Formats: structure tokens, C-alpha cells, sequence
């Protein structure tokens, strides 16, 4: 499983650029794709979403009209055509696979991201920095502006970890379920509009920024970013 | 030739004979006691209301 | 002759077994459960209809979460359905179309199906590549599979038309135990709730209680005069029910080692394709091939209800672990989920 | 229908009886195929035919009820002039579905391996909406040029395209008779496994239903009122008996084309 | 209502429905032939003539038509338990060796098999294509050995044609409903390219009858 993106670089503002992402080693036509970007010293901001089989395409309200997301399944490739670029589009762009069925784990694999340089429901992670000692337990909470509990019982809150110098990585999907490759020392809990991620017996390579995301309705919104330090 | 198969069948019936059988009154009593002890936990005996019914 | 006196010793053992088991027959289950109030009319309406198969369904199986169910039909498809939202979670194409059994792993990570290809194929549902692929094919079992049933993610017991059952190790792929002793084709299999023993019902009109550990027949049960197509344990793990082509179901108890009750009716002359109990075991749901299902009161042998929503032979049915639903697949390509 | 009144009355009771039992049949067939049963590609043709007979028979209830209000209760209900236009659209699309069903059975017997394998799946939908579009177009342009659509129209184009619509019905009649003819020649020359008596009776039954029930109201609505040049002495006799015949066709179409085709499993 | 994930679940289920209808209309436009007959009766000769461990499937194409032959006789069990799986085949290709009459009552065993298959409740209207095999062997064997030891009531010339027509007449007369299904008797040589043509011509009648059933005309 590998998403590797290309097509970044320097764009003079007003110009245009196509970003491309090649997939390798997973059934690419069965997966919905997201583009989630990240500004140079800010958090993750979701940009665009194309479904499996291109049947449903959504965008963020700040990019709607100027950006176009388009997949091509025989080449196993994803494109984002970006027209009339402004200076707030300077970011690092991440391709995300996500598959949706009963019991699935969406947003589970993220790409490595490309650097663009241009020359609803809100999430409030109230703590921006936590002083951490290894071996201890750390609880990280975030606030929603709406009850994320749906009528079917799922509370669509997603906990991601971005280790420094890397791409973010799914820890918990739907407030309580551990992702594959995630140890049992991570746990999540909460009620509607109030959630926490607990890390019992914290070791190293848990240092990074923790983002909480909603999947109740589009646009998908992340937290500002709770950062751990050792 | 066939007597090895016949001796296998005689040993099967020979372990089959020596077994502790309880009487069928006790057996029917345990079946009836299981069905009474779990009758409130059966959502097809008793009609479930539509609140906790997921259908 | 030595073979003739050996057959004489065999029939003497059979006569001693029949006399020793009628010596423990003092009172029928009808005579004990005649003061019990009946369950009344069981009215179950069709709550879901699952419509994606394009051929005759021979097997379904429920998940342990009582929401996912796998379904096998002759178009080379097994579909994993979300039973609540009527959605299709997975559509898994089969390498052989002729599929007469399917099972769903109790962890939920695997399905396994088999048929006339003589192979229980095992499919890993939960892959990082996102699709379903074949994990193992359990070859070498020299007859069509009638029923394969999981114990763990690593053990599975198959039954077949080479008169044998088997216990397999999935990861090595080689069968570890062979259960021999039926003389007809083994048509159905049911594991106990503790999974340390199981029953197999076959075409010699006899059901045998096996033992998964040491690998040999503990008890043998007769009483049907025709070939047994369906088998199911009671939820206690002590009784089981058989269904066959002489239009009767029968209840056997393992400790009493004999017949207790015959679920028969003179209106019914057709065969039985599937049985299951409810969660308390008061209802025995037999699927027939006069196109419907009957719900028998399993303690009094009344016929409490009729599930009559199919336009062909009811071929498979299954009750959830919750007891909240009964699904009934059939030969007219429709699952109906009843409640 | 108020031109003679007294001479048409027991035909009007046969209109209401036959159109009610045909409305029950067409609505039950439409609910069965469109919603309940699984549709094969012939069921698109049975579906559009049942919809055309549904519209035709319900508009004959409306034109029956105007006469029933005028003769008995004496309320002049003025149901408007474009009801006749969509009634004729229902009539021409019903006859075009009859001819298209006959052509499809001929194509399934004459080229059976094309019909099994190389046949496009949505060809029934394309043919149904194209002949419904041509039926609707001819009916509204006939209503536009004869005064049934917003009270304008010249007679010299009205008889000219009434003749074109009647030429369309005799073209549909020769397509139905030629397709049933080629179908019966290819079967009775070279069949092996088919029940030929039930097939013979069904094919000649559909041809005699199209001849003696459907086509008379069309040839008396599009030819006879321009050629025979009589408006009072014969119209009161031949108009309601023609509506009796085509209401009988539109009532007996689902019991031939669906109920014999599906519910022999009952008895 | 539906959340943002349940809508994508329903969209996934709809796309699975489109793949299921594509595969079902792909398999519905195909001829399924059940190959039957006793052992050592030239079914291997038949499956090398159409094309060139339980059930053997063979796929071949002839005159824009895709055929799947199922040789199910490799696996031995009680046939009544799995014979309902082939209800709905287009035709049953039965194979009978003509030169297997003097060996051991094998022709009486294949008549027993033909009586079981032809009068079955699942193939009550399925057409049968009957291939009488090894006819050159039957020609060279009928001169030295008579047909009396297979059929004792047979009175006729011990040439190829009258006794072969007698074996046809016996095999045609095993059915109880002559009006319901068709039996297409053919004779295979050692090597000839016309057996798949005979299968195609017998299948065309079943395709015509199924097309007429499809159009309500039966
Ligand atoms: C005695 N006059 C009393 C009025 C009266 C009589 C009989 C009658 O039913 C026949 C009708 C109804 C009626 C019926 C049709 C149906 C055939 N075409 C679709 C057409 C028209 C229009 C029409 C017809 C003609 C020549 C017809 N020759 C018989 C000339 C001009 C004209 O409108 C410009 C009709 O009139 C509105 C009305
Ligand atoms: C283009 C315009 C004229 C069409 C509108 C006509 C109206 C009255 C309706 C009545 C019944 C309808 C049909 C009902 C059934 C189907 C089957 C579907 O698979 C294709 C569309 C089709 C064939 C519909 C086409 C439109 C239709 C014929």
C-alpha cells in the first residue's frame, strides 16, 4: 500500500498547477479519495473528495470553483487541477484513501505529501501543547460544535497522529475503535461534543501533533492540533 | 479383509454400549428447565417492541 | 465362519444397546411438557428482503454480531450483507459456481465456502489491500462438501459426500483429524456451544456425535427412516434436532442417548432442508420444500407458526446469536429476514 | 356524445364496466412489473403497453362520466379539449406496443442467438420511448391542427394528417401481421420442441384482437369521418361501438399479455 | 437519515449491484451443458472434440455462443443429493458407448442411468443430446459377437445399421413423457468435426423455446 504524490513546486500566484498521486498495492477503484492539505505551520485542512467510481464529488468552501478532483482508475492515479492559485494555497498536500462500508476504517492510509509554494462543524482542541514525561498517561480532549452522535449509533470522530517529519496516521476511527498497526495503549472515549484520547503508558514515537476530525457531514474539519513534547 | 472392518465396527459398538445414560425424565426436565430459564431472553417467543428492534 | 459370528456379536451389541436405552426410557417429553402452556401463534413478519442473488441460494450464515450475514448462490457469488441497512458490504466471486455451503468466522475476519469442487475455500475479508482474496483452499477431501463450519480463525470442520467429516488446520492447510464412520453421505454438521464436540447428520439416516479432541464417534443415533439433510444443536449443548426427507424433525438428547420428540404432521409430506433453534430453544424453525418454514414449539410439538414468504424451496435458514432475527434464504434468489 | 344520446346508452354502460375491469387489470399489471416482480426485457414492452391502456381506459371513464352527468344528473361538465389528444396518444402508443411485441417475438425466433447474446439490453427502453415520442408528437400535432389543442386549426391540414395517422395504423397492422406471419412460417416449417397449438391460438388471438377490436376506432376516427361525408346518420351508431371495441382491446390486453404469460402457475 | 458514511456505504452497495447485474447478464447469455453418462463411454472423446477434482468445467465458443460443459462424473456419491444443482441446464449431453454392450451388462447400467436422468423430476423438460460413441468399434465387434447377449428380445440383422437403430429405439423408449422433452440421438465416429455442430443445432431449439418463454409466448 503506497500513495506517492507529485506535481508540487513553485507557482506564481494567479497561475495553475495539477497535482498527481499514483497508488500502488491496493484496489484503488474500490476506495474513495480525499485530498487533505496542510499549511506550513498550521493544521490539516480538508480540500476535496472523489468517491469510488467518481459518483460523488465534494469540495471545501474555500476552494470550490477553482479546484477539480479527478481520478482515473486504469492508471491508478488521482489528480487535483488547481486554477488561479492564491497565496493561502501554499501548503503540503496529502492524498488519503478511505473506504466506506459497515465496520470499515476510513482515512486509514495517507500519502507523503507535496509542497506547493505560491509566491459547518468546528473542532477546538483547547490545549495546544502538553508537557509529557515518558512512561506516564496523557489524556487529550477535543470539543465539537455539534453532537457527533448520529442516529445509527456511530459518533464519527477520528484521531490522527502526525509524527514529526512524516505524514499523519490514523489512530482511532469512530471515537473508540483502534486502527490496524495501533497498539492497545491508545484508547478513545467520549459523548457528543466532548471527546478524549488517552495514551496509557506512553513511550517514545508518540511525540507529534494529534488531530481530531469529524466525518458526520461535509466539509470535514480537523482540530487545530494538540502537540506533545518530551 | 472385511473382518478388520467388522472388528472396527464391533469396537465402535463396544465403546458405544458402555456409557453412562441418565433417564429421560431427568433429560426432559433439564430441557424444560433450560427453556423456562431463558424464556424472557428470547425475542421470538415474546414480541419485542419497535424501540429496541433494529428491523 | 468368523465373520458371521462377528456380525452376530455386532447385532448382539446392538440389541443390548437398544435394551439398555429403553431401560432408561421412563417418561416421554410429551408426558412431562403437557402441563406447560403453549407459545401461542408465532406471527413473524418479513422485515427485510435481500435482493441481489440471481440464482438459487443454498447457504447463508449469520455473523456473531447478528448484523452481518454471508449468503451463497449458484451465480458464483457470496454476498456479505448488512442486515440492518439492507446494504451489500462485500460481493465475493467464487472460483467454482457450484457452492452448497458457506460459513462466516466467529471473529468475522473470514468466510469459507464449498461445494462440488470438493474444496472449502477460505476468504480473508480484512485485508490492507482493500479487497477480499482467497487465503487457503482446503483440497483433498474427495467428495462434495455439504457443510463447513469454523471453530477459530485457524480450525474448521467440513462434512462431505465421501461419508467423512474432517478437522482442518487452516494455516498449514492440511487436515488434522478425519471423522469416519457414517456409511451414507454426510449432509449436515453442527458444532456445540463449547465446540469440543459436534454432530453430523448423513444419508444413512443416522446422526453421530463426534468429539473434536481425540477424533472419534462418541454416540450414534438412529430413528429416521430417511436421509438426514439438516442438523442443529440445542443452545444448552445437550440436545440436538435432525431434519430429513421423511418429513419429520426429531429431537435427541446426548445424556439420555435416544429420541425424545418427533416434529411431524400429516399435512407435511415434503422434505426438510434446514433446521435451527431459537435462543432459548423453545422454537424449532424447520425450513421445508413445500416452499415455507414451520415454527414448531420444541417442547410440545405443536406447530406454532408458518413463515410463508418464498416462491421456491427454503434451502437455508439461520437464527441470530441475539435472537432478534431469523433469516431464510431460498431457491427464488431472495433472503427474507423475519422478526 | 350528446348528438343522439338515447341510441348510445347500453354501450356507455359497457364502456364503464369493461373500462373498470381493464383499469383494475392494467393497474395491477403496472404495480406488479414496475415495483414487485423482476423485469426482463419483454416486460418493458408489457409495461409501456399497460401504461398506454391505463391512460386510454381512464380517459374513457372521463368521457363516459361527462355523458353520465349530462344524461342522468344534468350537469354539463366541460372537461377540456386536450383530453382527446392524450387519449389518442395513449391509443397510438398502445397499438405501437402491440406491433412491437409481435416484431420482438418474430426477432426472437428468427435470430435467436442474436436475441440471446448480441442484443443490447436497453433496446427495449429506446424503442419504447421512441415510439411513445412519435405517438405523442403525432397526437399533439393532430390536436394542434384540428382544434383540440387551444382552439385553432385548419381542416386542410387536419384531414391531411388524420390520413397520416391512419397510414401509421395500417403500417402498424401490416407490421403486426407480417411479424406474426413470419413467426408462424418459421415455427410451423421448422420447430421441434414447441407446443404448436397454444402458440397458434395465442398468435392468431392477438392478430384478431388487433383487427376486430383496436383498429376499428382508429379507422373510424381518422378515415371514415372524412371519406363517408356523413356526420349524423351513421356517427351515433359507429362511434360508441368502436369505443366499445377498443376499450375491450385495452381491457383484454393484460389478461393475454401478462396473466396468461405469468399466472398459469396458479392453475 | 443517513450520515456521510452511510451515503457512501449505500453508493458502494449500488456499485456492487451494478457489477452483480453485469456478471449475471454475462452468465445468462451462455449455454450450460451437463455432460453425463457411465464411465469409459467416450466422454473424454467428446471433450476433446468440442474444444480441440470434483467437477470439471470446459468453456468453448462456437458460432458466437459460449458453452460451459460440466463433467460431474469424476466424483462419486449419492447423485440425488447434488443433481438438483443442475436444474436449469440448457441440455444434458448424455454419452453411451455402443461397443460396450458385451462387457460387464454395462449397456444395461447405462440404460439404468439414462432412465434415472431422463425421468428425473429436475430435468422434466430438459432436452437430452444422446451421443452414441465408438461406432467403428461397434461395427467391427458386431460381426463376431451378437447383440442377443445384450438384448435377448432383439430379432434382426447383425449389421451396423439395424442394430444401431435398435439401440437408438431402446434408448428413445426409456422416457415416460415423449411429448415433454426432446432426445437428439447422434453417432460419433473415431474422429469427426460435426459433434459440436449437432450440439449447437440441438441447443438452438432450446434457445428458441427459452426466447419464446421469455416473450410470454412459451
Ligand atoms: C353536424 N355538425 C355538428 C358538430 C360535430 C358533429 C360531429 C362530430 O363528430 C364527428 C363532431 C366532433 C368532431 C370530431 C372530429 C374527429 C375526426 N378528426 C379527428 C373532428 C372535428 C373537427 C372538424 C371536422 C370536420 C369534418 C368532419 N366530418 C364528419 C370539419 C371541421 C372540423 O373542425 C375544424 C369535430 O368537430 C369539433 C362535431
Ligand atoms: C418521451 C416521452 C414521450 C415519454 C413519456 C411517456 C410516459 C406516459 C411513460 C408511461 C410509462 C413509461 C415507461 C414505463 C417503463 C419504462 C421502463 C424503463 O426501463 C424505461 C422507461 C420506460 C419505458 C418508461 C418510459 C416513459 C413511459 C412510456
Amino acid at each position: 500500500v503506497q500513495l506517492v504524490e507529485s506535481g508540487g513546486g513553485l507557482v506564481q500566484p494567479g497561475g495553475s498547477r495539477k497535482l498527481s498521486c499514483s497508488a500502488s498495492g491496493f484496489a484503488f477503484s474500490s476506495f474513495g479519495m480525499h485530498w487533505v492539505r496542510q499549511a506550513p505551520e498550521k493544521g490539516l485542512e480538508w480540500v476535496a473528495y472523489i468517491s469510488s467510481g467518481s459518483g460523488t464529488i465534494y469540495y471545501a468552501d474555500t476552494v470550490k470553483g477553482r479546484f477539480t478532483i479527478s481520478r482515473d482508475d486504469p492508471k491508478n492515479t488521482l489528480f487535483l487541477q488547481m486554477t488561479s492559485l492564491r497565496s493561502e494555497d501554499t501548503a503540503m498536500y496529502y492524498c488519503v484513501r478511505s473506504i466506506y462500508y459497515y465496520g470499515s476504517s476510513p482515512f486509514d492510509f495517507w500519502g507523503q505529501g507535496t509542497t506547493l509554494t505560491v509566491s459547518d462543524i468546528v473542532m477546538t482542541q483547547a490545549t495546544s501543547s502538553v508537557p509529557v514525561t515518558p512512561g506516564e498517561s496523557v489524556s487529550i480532549s477535543c470539543r465539537s460544535s455539534k453532537s457527533l452522535l448520529h442516529s445509527n449509533g456511530n459518533t464519527y470522530l477520528y484521531w490522527f497522529l502526525q509524527r514529526p517529519g512524516q505524514s499523519p496516521q490514523l489512530l482511532i476511527y469512530r471515537m473508540s475503535n483502534l486502527a490496524s498497526g495501533v497498539p492497545d495503549r491508545f484508547s478513545g472515549s467520549g459523548s457528543g461534543t466532548a471527546f478524549t484520547l488517552t495514551i496509557s503508558r506512553l513511550e517514545a514515537e508518540d511525540v507529534g501533533v494529534y488531530y481530531c476530525m469529524q466525518h458526520l457531514e461535509y466539509p470535514l474539519t480537523f482540530g487545530a492540533g494538540t502537540k506533545l513534547e518530551l | 479383509a472385511s473382518i478388520a472392518q467388522a472388528r472396527k465396527l464391533v469396537e465402535q459398538l463396544k465403546m458405544e454400549a458402555n456409557i453412562d445414560r441418565i433417564k429421560v425424565s431427568k433429560a426432559a426436565a433439564d430441557l424444560m428447565a433450560y427453556c423456562e430459564a431463558h424464556a424472557k431472553e428470547d425475542p421470538l417467543l415474546t414480541p419485542v417492541p419497535a424501540s429496541e428492534n433494529p428491523f | 465362519s468368523e465373520l458371521d459370528q462377528l456380525r452376530q456379536e455386532a447385532e448382539q451389541l446392538k440389541n443390548q444397546i437398544r435394551d439398555a436405552r429403553k431401560a432408561c426410557a421412563d417418561a416421554t417429553l410429551s408426558q412431562i411438557t403437557n402441563n406447560i402452556d403453549p407459545v401461542g401463534r408465532i406471527q413473524m413478519r418479513t422485515r427485510r428482503t435481500l435482493r441481489g442473488h440471481l440464482a438459487k441460494i443454498y447457504a447463508m450464515h449469520w455473523g456473531t454480531d447478528s448484523r452481518l450475514l454471508v449468503s451463497a448462490s449458484q451465480d458464483g457469488k457470496l454476498i456479505i450483507w448488512d442486515s440492518y441497512t439492507t446494504n451489500k458490504v462485500h460481493a465475493i466471486p467464487l472460483r467454482s459456481s457450484w457452492v452448497m455451503t458457506c460459513a462466516y468466522a466467529p471473529s468475522g475476519n473470514y468466510v469459507a465456502c464449498g461445494g462440488l469442487d470438493n474444496i472449502c475455500s477460505i476468504y480473508n475479508l480484512k485485508t490492507r489491500e482493500g479487497n477480499v482474496r482467497v487465503s487457503r483452499e482446503l483440497a483433498g477431501h474427495t467428495g462434495y462438501l455439504s457443510c463447513c463450519r469454523f471453530l477459530d480463525d485457524n480450525q474448521i470442520v467440513t462434512s462431505s459426500g465421501d461419508t467423512t467429516c474432517a478437522l482442518w488446520d487452516i494455516e498449514t492447510g492440511q487436515q488434522t483429524t478425519t471423522f469416519t464412520g457414517h456409511t451414507g453421505d454426510v449432509m449436515s454438521l453442527s458444532l456445540a456451544p463449547d465446540t469440543r464436540l459436534f454432530v453430523s447428520g448423513a444419508c444413512d439416516a443416522s446422526a453421530k456425535l463426534w468429539d473434536v479432541r481425540e477424533g472419534m464417534c462418541r454416540q450414534t443415533f438412529t430413528g429416521h427412516e430417511s436421509d438426514i439433510n439438516a442438523i442443529c444443536f440445542f443452545p444448552n449443548g445437550n440436545a440436538f434436532a435432525t431434519g430429513s426427507d421423511d418429513a419429520t424433525c426429531r429431537l435427541f438428547d446426548l445424556r439420555a442417548d435416544q429420541e425424545l420428540m418427533t416434529y411431524s404432521h400429516d399435512n407435511i409430506i415434503c422434505g426438510i432442508t434446514s433446521v435451527s433453534f431459537s435462543k432459548s430453544g423453545r422454537l424449532l424453525l424447520a425450513g421445508y420444500d413445500d416452499f415455507n418454514c414451520n415454527v414448531w414449539d420444541a417442547l410440545k410439538a405443536d406447530r406454532a407458526g408458518v413463515l410463508a414468504g418464498h416462491d421456491n424451496r427454503v434451502s437455508c435458514l439461520g437464527v441470530t446469536d441475539d435472537g432478534m432475527a431469523v433469516a431464510t434464504g431460498s431457491w427464488d434468489s431472495f433472503l427474507k429476514i423475519w422478526n | 356524445l350528446l348528438l343522439c344520446g338515447k341510441e348510445t346508452l347500453i354501450p356507455v354502460f359497457l364502456i364503464l364496466f369493461i373500462a373498470l375491469v381493464g383499469l383494475v387489470g392494467n393497474g395491477f399489471v403496472l404495480w406488479l412489473l414496475g415495483f414487485r416482480m423482476r423485469r426482463n426485457a419483454f416486460s418493458v414492452y408489457v409495461l409501456s403497453l399497460a401504461g398506454a391502456d391505463f391512460l386510454f381506459l381512464c380517459f374513457q371513464i372521463i368521457n363516459c362520466l361527462v355523458y353520465l352527468s349530462n344524461f342522468f344528473c344534468s350537469i354539463s361538465i366541460n372537461f377540456p379539449s386536450f383530453f382527446t389528444t392524450v387519449m389518442t396518444c395513449a391509443y397510438l402508443a398502445g397499438l405501437s406496443m402491440l406491433s412491437t411485441v409481435s416484431t420482438e417475438r418474430c426477432l426472437s425466433v428468427l435470430w435467436p442467438i442474436w436475441y440471446r447474446c448480441r442484443r443490447p439490453r436497453h433496446l427495449s427502453a429506446v424503442v419504447c420511448v421512441l415510439l411513445w415520442a412519435l405517438s405523442l408528437l403525432l397526437s399533439i400535432l393532430e390536436g394542434k391542427f384540428c382544434g383540440f389543442l387551444f382552439s385553432d386549426g385548419d381542416s386542410g391540414w387536419c384531414q391531411t394528417f388524420d390520413f397520416i395517422t391512419a397510414a401509421w395504423l395500417i403500417f402498424l397492422f401490416m407490421v403486426l401481421c407480417g411479424s406474426s406471419l413470419a413467426l408462424l412460417v418459421r415455427i410451423l416449417c421448422g420447430s421441434r420442441g414447441l407446443p404448436l397449438t397454444r402458440l397458434y391460438l395465442t398468435i392468431l388471438l392477438t392478430v384478431l384482437v388487433f383487427l376486430l377490436c383496436g383498429l376499428p376506432f382508429g379507422i373510424q376516427w381518422f378515415l371514415i369521418l372524412w371519406i363517408w361525408k356523413d356526420s349524423d346518420v351513421l356517427f351515433c351508431h359507429i362511434h360508441p361501438v368502436s369505443v366499445v371495441l377498443s376499450s375491450l382491446n385495452s381491457s383484454a390486453n393484460p389478461i393475454i399479455y401478462f396473466f396468461v404469460g405469468s399466472f398459469r402457475k396458479q392453475w | 437519515t443517513l450520515s456521510a458514511e452511510d451515503k457512501a456505504a449505500v453508493e458502494r452497495s449500488k456499485m456492487i449491484d451494478r457489477n452483480l447485474r453485469e456478471d449475471g447478464e454475462k452468465a445468462a447469455r451462455e449455454v450450460k451443458l451437463l455432460l453425463l453418462g457411465a464411465g469409459e463411454s467416450g466422454k473424454s472423446t467428446i471433450v476433446k472434440q468440442m474444444k480441440i477434482t470434483g467437477i470439471v468445467e470446459t468453456h468453448f465458443t462456437f458460432k458466437d455462443l459460449h458453452f460451459k460443459m460440466f463433467d460431474v462424473g469424476g466424483q462419486r456419491s449419492e447423485r440425488k443429493k447434488w443433481i438438483h444443482c443442475f436444474e436449469g441446464v440448457t441440455a444434458i449431453i448424455f454419452c453411451v458407448a455402443l461397443s460396450d454392450y458385451d462387457l460387464v451388462n454395462r449397456m444395461h447400467e447405462s440404460m439404468k442411468l439414462f432412465d434415472s436422468i431422463c425421468n428425473n423430476k429436475w430435468f422434466t423438460d430438459t432436452s437430452i443430446i444422446l451421443f452414441l460413441n465408438k461406432k467403428d468399434l461397434f461395427e467391427e465387434k458386431i460381426k463376431k459377437s451378437p447383440l442377443t447377449i445384450c438384448y435377448p428380445e432383439y430379432a434382426g440383422s447383425n449389421t451396423y445399421e439395424e442394430a444401431a437403430a435398435y439401440i437408438q429405439c431402446q434408448f428413445e423408449d426409456l422416457n415416460k413423457r415423449k411429448d415433454t422433452k426432446e432426445i437428439y440421438t447422434h453417432f460419433t465416429c473415431a474422429t469427426d468435426t460435426k459433434n459440436v455442430q449437432f450440439v449447437f443445432d440441438a441447443v438452438t431449439d432450446v434457445i428458441i423455446k427459452n426466447n419464446l418463454k421469455d416473450c410470454g409466448l412459451f
